[PDB]
């Protein structure tokens, strides 16, 4: 389509047409940009629109979301027990742009977790998985499994949080109502447990 | 007088509508008033009229030789659509009931298959190529209604329910005529004597 | 000035179709007359002035679009005309009149012009509210099913007084028929006044209603010399809460019917139509305009009933015009039709139907044929013609329901009343005594 | 502009209170998001201009006053704004929805944005005159204590003639119901036109009446394009001597209820109110409006009944909810629980409560539950799911009247509903034939107890 | 029940067709949502009944006709229903809504619902009055002819006097803008009560449009929480005299504001409308009504303004979909455009259109870019953001009429705003001093 | 809201009909999703789109858009690929995954069992501040 007038309302009939997909609801746009196309460049793409041999189907796009997070994908350091050790060895991951990839050589356990602000935030993440009685009792709520993830490069006491240190050999996770000499690995930054006849409207 | 078994049956909604009609119709005769009808069971003297009515047509149906299909679809269901042909008499009742039953009629589309039958049965002299046969009836309908346009497009409608209604193979030919626009006998310059 | 003539264009399902039947003079084109009609009647004889070079006002003409010679007649065709929705007010007849039959009768170069029908498209019909009150609401109102409703004619037309003419409506109501009619020229005059007539025959509606369990009504007519008289009459028999009034709406005219129609839906009062001097404009074939186009004017400015007229002594060609414009008035879609002469298909999105009245010189022995013909929506006028009953009007008014009743029991069995019908009435007849003197009366046909 | 975050600041006896859950953009901190709101809701985001003599307008300041990040979620907080009396037309809920959720949900700066709650404090609350009636003054114009009271549905929702309609009603009210619904839907229509609706409906309820000697009622929808019209039929409806009437406050608007509540107080007719979009506004927890706010609404412009939806099919987390705004509709004092979304302690200053209605998929077997649940003051509206009673309305009146009388009985004597509530419908049954056919209808349900 | 897709069918001229943005639950067919959202809006989830044996009434059923999945985007879908005239109340907005939006964003089964846009038939428009005047009659009442209209915001918002705000509309309509504006707020209260502020305002416009010999008008917010309460404030501002007033509609609501608008033309005020409380129904994509839907509804209950919000600091995106909503604000026939928002085409049968109302933080420096989009049928608020002219308000609005006036004179010679859209005020700006320290205190862009 | 999924990744393309062949199944080991592994790998965490949660085994492929038909003017960039190695029956309206002679790419034929059919295209995607005015 050339910037001559013809062509530009023969470009409007053109983009408006496409989004018709039966042949009789198209005739009134491709008569019109017939009678104004002047580039035969232009004359064509109105042609092409008589069809109806089949097309190049309209691949799966998704868009890339800039509205929502994306996910981080977060190493798993096993089920506690554990050694202080074993989560010492679990390297700092880098995730290669474009699309935050992951790649690792050794045996590693994974998981993908949501955007969260704080996770995101995160400099170096790692994954425990315990149970909900290794922290204090919340509600009536029974003991269940809880997936836990600490920041290594946050070590730093404070009395608000829970940390992951080196019990003589060992991780546990405790708060400190006075600042430790103890080993701090990691500062606890999340908690999670586990993850219809309705068609009735809430009148 | 058990009388009170009708009642008690038709505010139960025990049994099909032609029950219901029948029941009613006899309930009525024995001298009660609609109103009483209704205040007994749930049937307003509007719905007292539509399956009395109704159940009238029904005998028609089976007494002057409905399909067996048509009469068990009837039984349970179109009241409204059997009311429409209340028109017609005793006899024709029985095809159109079955002309009804085999095109899935609404009572809207019930309505104008009757009149359609009502005019045809007015004719002494049937139209050359339709019979009595009610399909006949309403294909004559949609082709004397076709021939007043001039334009094939809009002689669409027309010719479409024509072939879907007629029934004799001398009326199917009137209809599939109109589908040509090798030009015809030219109307001649009648003009009228004028008793005016 | 044939620009008026185009008959490449194809109308809008938005506009305005008119169908007048053109009788140009001797040596006039059939394509100018069609031209001089459309510009006429929708924008004039075009003044050219200076106006025209900066901004044309050319999507408001009425235009030709078809034009089809009548076969059988001498130099005659159909000019099919189709204006815009713009040019027309909104819910008003009179602007629709005045616009399309206003000046176009009165050319030289044409010797006559008829407007034989006018398609009213969709989005223009659901600016009026229509009858006040359909059909249906009707006989949800008076709790009258599946038969046609019967009325009756006072006698003399006119002289009676108030008290007498209630007394004469009291029989006829008593007597079996569901209303009674207000004569068309009885409005107040000196024999009788119009609110003494509206109590006396209130007391004969009660009185009648309350010893036969039926719902009665009688036609008040409230067509009056002004608007305000017209209601101060409407809002008397309201507060004497009455089922139905009356309007010659064609004297009265169409702003006047309008207003009344409106009223009667917000006071749920019903509206008999009278169409009295419709045969001023209707009877001539070549010039005036067919009572189908009044007859759609009366349905969109409201109306209950409507006096259709008989087709009883009338021939096979007029019967199916008749039962077409009976069929405009009643049903929400209308097939074009051109030998019952109808010429547009009229779509009245769900707008209420009118009932068609039945008058003239009937008498029980009609009944079969009205009953076949019409159908059960409808109301028959006995009284009409030179016939009387010897015992008084409620024995007469007991001979035509005892009819009427029989006649639709009949055709509900599956009986023929176009063959059995004068045997459906001399059985009726046989436990009747007041049918018996009746069938006495009148020959059968 | 942080001159509107002020926590030092206690919020006074007459400030109108708001609590927005605020969800800002990630990266923007709370501080500044809390004083947008304050800001953007209140007065203008201050325009300096050459007029800082004239003008110390810092009296209409509304403020954030305390900053509460909401646990378990993704960067997200309420804002606990204070807006002073002065700000507000009396008497006008349309300018406080004006004036607090007016422009700031059309932020950037936020994800999203929900008002949670709405302090309306006593002094504001005097202007306003409330529901046409109490619950109490509704009891005594209709003489019925001691019970839920009972409505119908009437169907098909659409098409029925207006005598049709009126057949209708007549039934299900003659079968034991207190109340008939005229259809959310249903203002005057081609099918169908308001006015012969209305005739045909009062003659049945003038019938259904006489027989039965217990006042009947239908909720005629008054709801309309216009005021004129809104008013003119709730006219005809007084004209013909009606006890109640419904209407659409949201889809219509408050500038139209609140003449139409207040009219209602005038000619003593009571007000049936429909929520109708409410899911559009109060559904999605990130943003809009908690329904909390609008049953707060519709207190101050009036109604006597409001549905309130149903709370059977419905979890421990969302009943809490549910009977948290069915306190606040029908309780003079309602304390501070937010674990049951109630943000702020609600002192209503003597106005008349709301009767919460329940409707839903409800039929016989809801019954137990419902009486237990919600308790005498609730309107219990049946014929809603999918769900008929196939020997007609009356019959299926009959099932819930008896029903209801049984356990309304049954939990006077002492008697468990939570438990027994099954087996007082089945001893009902055995005596009404027409209980009978209604619990073989629907399957029963027992008892799924809760935990918290 | 799956009734309600029927994908076969043709929607009618004469139908309402929704198109929702549907977003199910897992698990849940597209098929079964959409028949879902059919039965909900138009008809309910069917209670079958005995009666359904006798008569059947599914002409009045709803139902899903086309079921496309939305590109880009997670288990989603635009389900096309279609409803029939005949379930709607004639002209009331209020109807439409509680049928179409009424119950159905309340499921379980979906996740998410959002209405994006109504297709409004000819015959359904034609019951409503739409605005009280049109772009073209407020122009010719106005005398303002071929450029865009200029109003004012008062500041601050909140706290003046009556006699206050008066004296600073005074300025800002003699400094050269045609209108000021009433803050959506402000409706009577403690600190200005509406009476006051009506009286005092007159007195300003009066002088002002004496003192420069221009019609000015003010917008008189004459929200309030009665229907008695707002017309009484409609007829002040009538006793008064003046040109135009304001109505916050959505808080206000569609019943009120219909009232309103026929108030508007009986009087001829003109009635510009603000949409507060927008952004609660018509922000998230996922949820809610399209602001599209909204606006359509404004003009059919009326207005002659109405706040489009700005399209300076958004994409090219919704850029093209605010320009859509406006021009079914503004336009006669607006042709099917689903890249710009447009699910329907929607034809307006001749109803009037409203004028786009442009604001915002917008300055002098905007001007070149408003007059390009938007064009001349719109109305610029400035004094929206934080921006002062430290001058007063009368030199502040010198400064964006003699702006206004530079960029249209401009595009009428054929220069391009585009491109030398900030040359254009530079230009102006040496020879007006008002806009010289003005073009100063903000930066171009 | 919904779970977001970890998928393994295939390296660039150009790759080998192996390579894809030799990637193993993914078992989420409840209750958290986890997936552990031996070998080097290479992951990516994706969104929970429907399609995806509903693919019984996913693969990624990381491409240039050029790969696929031209949609608009935008001009050939990086995209991420993801394909279900257990949707292998043919259509019309789909991309898939064949057998070039040693490798795959990615084609739009309507009939094609000689090629087979290692995989379906479900998921194309494309990588990934001053204003607190208000729309009034």
């Amino acid at each position: 389509f050339s910037n001559h007038p013809g062509d530009a309302v023969a470009y409007q009939a053109w983009k408006l047409a496409r989004q018709y997909s039966d042949l009789q609801e198209r005739s009134r746009l491709i008569a019109r940009g017939l009678r104004f196309a002047h580039s035969e460049t232009a004359r064509k793409q109105i042609e092409q629109l008589l069809v109806d041999q089949r097309p190049a189907p309209i691949p799966p796009f998704f868009r890339f979301d800039t509205e929502d997070e994306l996910p981080r994908i977060v190493p798993v350091v096993g089920q506690l027990p554990l050694k202080a050790e074993e989560l010492k060895a679990v390297p700092l991951v880098e995730e290669i742009e474009p699309f935050r990839l992951v790649k690792f050589s050794g045996e590693q356990a994974w998981v993908a977790l949501p955007g969260w602000q704080v996770l995101l935030a995160a400099e170096d993440p790692v994954t425990i998985l315990a149970t909900s009685d290794r922290f204090p009792k919340q509600n009536q709520t029974e003991p269940g499994p809880v997936l836990v993830v600490v920041d290594r490069s946050q070590r730093e006491w404070n009395d608000f949080s829970y940390f992951v240190v080196d019990h003589d050999g060992e991780l546990d996770f405790q708060w400190f109502e006075t600042k430790p000499e103890f080993p701090i690995l990691g500062k606890v930054i999340i908690l999670v447990r586990p993850r219809k006849d309705s068609w009735q409207i809430d009148e | 007088e058990l009388a009170q078994e009708l009642l008690r049956k038709l505010r139960q909604k025990q049994g099909n509508w032609v029950e219901w009609g029948q029941a009613i119709a006899s309930l009525q005769k024995s001298g009660y008033n609609p109103q009483d009808i209704f205040e007994a069971t749930g049937f307003e003297p509007v719905q007292q009229n539509q399956v009395i009515v109704g159940s009238q047509v029904y005998n028609s149906l089976e007494k002057s030789g409905a399909s067996a299909a048509t009469l068990a679809h009837y039984a349970t269901r179109g009241s409204d659509v059997l009311y429409e042909l209340r028109l017609l008499t005793h006899e024709e009742r029985a095809a159109a009931g079955d002309l009804t039953f085999t095109h899935k009629v609404d009572a809207d589309e019930a309505r104008e298959i009757a009149k359609a039958i009502k005019d045809f049965s007015r004719f002494r002299i049937l139209p050359e190529g339709f019979s009595n046969h009610p399909g006949d009836a309403v294909a004559y309908q949609a082709w004397k209604l076709a021939r007043q346009y001039s334009d094939l497009q809009e002689r669409s409608r027309l010719i479409a329910r024509g072939l879907r209604f007629a029934h004799s193979e001398t009326a199917r030919k009137q209809i599939e005529q109109l589908l040509v626009d090798q030009r015809p006998a030219p109307i001649p310059p009648f003009f009228r004597f004028d008793t005016e | 000035r044939l620009t008026y003539y185009t008959p490449d264009y194809t109308p809008k399902d938005t506009d305005i179709l008119a169908a007048f039947r053109v009788t140009p003079q001797p040596g006039v084109p059939f394509e100018e007359a069609a031209a001089a009609v459309a510009a006429e009647s929708s924008t004039g004889t075009w003044t050219t002035v200076w106006t025209d070079l900066l901004t044309d006002l050319d999507r408001y003409k009425g235009r030709c679009y078809d034009i089809e010679p009548v076969p059988g007649e001498d130099n005659q065709f159909i000019a099919y005309i189709a204006y815009p929705l713009d040019l027309f007010e909104e819910g008003s007849i009179t602007n629709v009149l005045t616009s399309i039959v206003g000046n176009v009768f009165g050319f030289k170069a044409l010797r006559a012009l008829r407007l034989e029908d006018i398609r009213f498209p969709v989005a223009y019909i659901k600016t009026f509210q229509g009858p006040p009150h359909g059909i249906q609401v009707e006989r949800d109102k008076l709790n009258k099913y599946g038969r046609p409703l019967l009325g009756c004619t006072i006698k003399p037309k006119l002289g009676l007084s108030a008290k007498n003419y209630g007394r004469a409506v009291y029989e006829c109501l008593r007597g079996g028929l569901d209303f009674t009619k207000d004569d068309e020229n009885i409005n107040s005059a000196p024999f009788q006044r119009w609110r003494d007539r509206f109590l006396f025959v209130a007391d004969a509606i009660t009185k009648a209603q309350a010893e036969t369990g039926e719902i009665k009504g009688h036609y008040l007519n409230v067509t009056a010399p002004t608007c305000e008289e017209m209601l101060k009459r409407a809002e008397y028999a309201k507060e004497l809460k009455q089922p139905i009034i009356m309007h010659d709406y064609l004297t009265a005219g169409f702003t006047a019917n309008t207003t009344l129609a409106r009223w009667c839906r917000d006071n749920g009062v019903l509206l008999h139509i009278h169409r009295a001097m419709h045969a001023v404009i209707d009877r001539q074939k070549n010039h005036g305009i067919h009572f189908r186009v009044l007859a759609k004017a009366l349905r969109l400015s409201g109306g209950d009933h409507i006096h259709t007229g008989t087709v009883v002594g009338k021939l096979e060609g007029e019967r199916g015009i008749t039962m077409g414009f009976v069929d405009l008035l009643r049903e929400n879609y209308v097939e074009q039709d051109k030998s019952r002469g109808i010429y547009f298909t009229q779509d009245w999105a769900s707008l209420p139907g009118v009932m068609a009245v039945a008058s003239g010189g009937i008498h029980v022995w009609h009944m079969p044929a009205l009953v076949e013909i019409f159908g059960d929506d409808s109301v028959l006028q006995f009284g009409g013609g030179t016939l009387g009953h010897p015992w008084g009007n409620a024995p007469g008014a007991t001979a035509n329901r005892v009819a009427l009743e029989a006649c639709v029991q009949a055709r509900n069995e599956g009986r023929n009343l176009a063959r059995e019908g004068n045997d459906v009435i001399r059985e009726a007849a046989k436990w009747s005594p007041e049918l018996a003197v009746a069938c006495e009366l009148w020959k059968e046909i």
